């Protein structure tokens, strides 16, 4: 079974699955040498044990050399890759208790993973943000805050830009208030029906405040929708 | 089907009533630098009465794994993902998340689980990750973490993984083991009669990344350890921290059975 | 199994069961999908069989290509055994 291990080893020869491959088989093979040695065949078993055990330690050594190089270089570019390298640092960190600036930066971009999960709220907000919204967007000055983000798009600057995002999320709440007013403008007894339509139009007009023209256009679309629905 | 392409099946669970031969299946790809630039995943339900085009297809918002079912019923199905985002689906809509378990602070890590507790007259769950923080969620009403304890080893290296946890075949008051991937099976009870620290067992002795864990059924409580390329049988006593019927040292690194 | 648990159950069906006979029409919808469903897997199964016979190292086959015309004969036997199915089902039905 030393040759089953040797066959499986050199045939199938995260990133740190390799060091687990090594040290799995290695402490695995460490137990048998302990078991035997509690002398004619023992010399040839000493031959195979020698270099095979010995070069596989050579592979684990050069592995940590190469991936110290790889963590170092990907860290430099950062100043995908992130998920790989944080998972890797956790995993040989787990191994090495069983650089310091790097782990500080890891804690920093994890506590900023809070606000990197705020970036995803901001980018959702960019996604659902409009023919109704043509009025407000033609009158809104959101491009100033967008230009502040764009100058930010190429330390505490990140934190203040997160509060800028919070103010922008308030403007997103303004965009969804536009959406809500659009949706409530979407939806004998003729006096009751006329009163209901007038109440919906009055609610839209009160909830409003080119703008006058767009308000007239939305009212005309409401009148057309009312003629379409009430002729049935 | 010829859409079941470029997508490893990384689970198969079986439908729990008697004479419904349906299988719920679960297809993924890990080592995600080769995350597939093609298909966002959607698992399936096949039947054996006809090899039907999947009865229902569940579309998640990320890479479904570990997708357990709902206990003893023809309605509902759970799932796992890669964010941490659990999921939940009913049978009368072939669609996305019925009740997507949201993001909150802690669990933002890949989940190999969606394991049920015997919370009677209702439904429940727990998870496990490569951070440790095994994090119970709610029942029926779903959106909150009930007993959200980030668990912690006695000597404070709390990044303690797990796979494939097993419960009690004697009525199930919350005694269980977690298949911790660094070569050391852990165990727990959740009712801390002691202080909150209640991880008794580290059964060190299995080898490398462990992939197996199951209690034995049909008479007793002896659990299994088929995880690495040795297939043991272990026992639960405080004096037997070592196998009983060790079986063969194999070739071809082992990965899973029951 | 995959090529003769189907084709000995496709030839085991009974289409018409026991005015109101429109229910028979509805009934004969259902089993139709049955045979269609089963047929697809056999058109799958024989197909997959060919891939199994093709993709395999066998170092003394990388100078001798597989032939063709008898694989078309295997395909042809699959066709004719479908036909034997359906004629058996129809004659049993009319009986």
């Amino acid at each position: 079974d030393l040759k089953d291990v040797a066959d499986l080893f050199h045939q199938y020869k995260p990133y740190s699955g390799a060091a687990y491959w090594v040290r799995g088989l290695m402490e695995r093979i460490k137990d048998p040498m302990d078991r035997l040695l509690t002398s004619e065949l023992f010399r040839e078993i000493q031959r195979t044990y020698d270099h095979l055990w010995e070069e596989m330690t050579e592979y684990r050594t050069r592995a940590v050399d190469a991936w110290c190089a790889q963590v170092a270089a990907t860290s430099d570019e950062k100043l995908p890759a992130l998920v790989r390298l944080l998972r890797e640092t956790k995993y040989f960190l787990l191994l090495e208790t069983s650089s310091a600036k790097d782990l500080f930066a890891s804690a920093d971009t994890f506590r900023q993973q809070i606000s990197a999960l705020d970036l995803i709220c901001s980018i959702y907000n960019k996604v659902q943000r409009l023919a109704v919204e043509k009025p407000l967007v033609q009158q809104k000055l959101d491009a100033v805050e967008q230009a502040l983000n764009r100058g930010l798009a190429e330390i505490d600057t990140y934190i203040k830009e997160c509060m800028e995002l919070v103010k922008d999320v308030d403007l997103v709440l303004n965009t969804i208030k536009d959406n809500v007013k659009a949706t409530q403008g979407i939806l004998f007894d003729e006096l009751n029906d006329a009163f209901n339509q007038l109440i919906q139009q009055r609610h839209s007009e009160i909830r409003d405040a080119k703008g006058a023209a767009s308000w007239r256009a939305y009212v005309d679309y409401f009148s057309n929708i009312v003629i379409d629905g009430f002729s049935a | 089907d010829p859409n079941n392409i470029k997508r490893s099946a990384s689970y198969v669970n079986w439908h729990p009533d008697g004479s419904v031969p349906k299988v719920v299946v679960a297809y993924s790809i890990l080592q995600f630098q080769q995350q597939p630039a093609g298909m966002p995943l959607s698992s399936y339900i096949w039947d054996v009465n006809n090899p039907n085009t999947p009865e229902y297809e569940m579309v998640p918002t990320s890479q479904i794994c570990c997708a357990k079912f709902n206990l003893k019923d023809n309605n509902l199905v759970g799932a796992g993902q890669y964010n941490g985002q659990l999921a939940y689906f009913d049978v009368r809509k072939g669609n996305g998340p019925v009740e997507a378990t949201p993001i909150d602070i802690s669990h933002r890590d890949p989940i190999y689980d969606f394991a049920w507790l015997q919370s009677k007259t209702g439904t429940e769950c727990m998870t496990v990750s490569t951070d440790g923080n095994v994090l119970w969620w709610d029942l029926r009403k779903m959106n909150e973490c009930v007993e959200n304890m980030p668990l912690k080893e006695k000597n404070s290296e709390t990044t303690v993984g797990g796979v494939c946890l097993e419960y009690d075949t004697n009525a199930g008051p919350t005694n269980f083991m977690v298949g911790t991937e660094q070569g050391q099976i852990f165990s727990c009870n959740r009712k801390a009669k002691n202080p909150v620290d209640r991880v008794k067992y580290v059964l060190s002795g299995h080898h490398g990344p462990i992939y197996g864990l199951r209690r034995n059924p049909f008479n007793s409580k002896y659990f299994l350890s088929i995880g690495d390329w040795t297939a043991r049988v272990w026992v639960e006593d405080t004096a037997v921290k070592t196998p009983i019927l060790t079986t063969k040292y194999h070739p071809t690194y082992l990965t899973g059975g029951t | 199994n995959r090529v003769d648990s189907n084709l000995g159950a496709i030839s085991s069906t009974l289409l018409v069961e026991l005015e109101g006979f429109v229910e028979q029409n509805r009934f004969q919808k259902k089993q139709a999908e049955l045979l269609a469903i089963r047929n697809e897997e056999v058109r799958r199964a024989i197909e997959d069989l060919y891939t199994l016979v093709r993709n395999y190292p066998r170092e003394n086959t990388e100078d001798v290509l597989d032939e063709k015309e008898v694989s078309l004969l295997v395909r042809h036997y699959s066709k004719n055994m479908y036909n034997a199915i359906m004629q058996c089902t129809l004659n049993s039905l009319q009986a």
